[PDB]
């Protein structure tokens, strides 16, 4: 389907900053894994993978304190 | 396969 929308990608780079980590060292490889494709840049997903990678950072977000 | 649905490390 279609590619990730701005308002997505903001609460997403909100999320990733308060967990302390990036797209290049976290999100992009660990989505490359669960997707299967090769995803080398944040504008890459597609809004439907880009909805499941933000419910699994609001469960980290709210699951602890970041140390 | 893994999934955003699992208890996944990050």
């Amino acid at each position: 389907i279609t590619p990730v929308n701005d308002e997505t990608m903001q609460e997403i780079n909100t999320l990733l900053i308060a967990l302390d980590k990036t797209w290049d060292d976290d999100l992009l490889p660990l989505c490359s894994q669960i997707f299967r494709r090769d995803i080398r840049a944040s504008s890459e997903l597609t809004q439907a993978e880009a909805v499941k990678a933000l419910g699994f950072l609001k469960q980290k977000a709210a699951e602890q304190k970041v140390a | 396969w893994m999934d955003f649905d699992d208890d996944i490390p990050f």
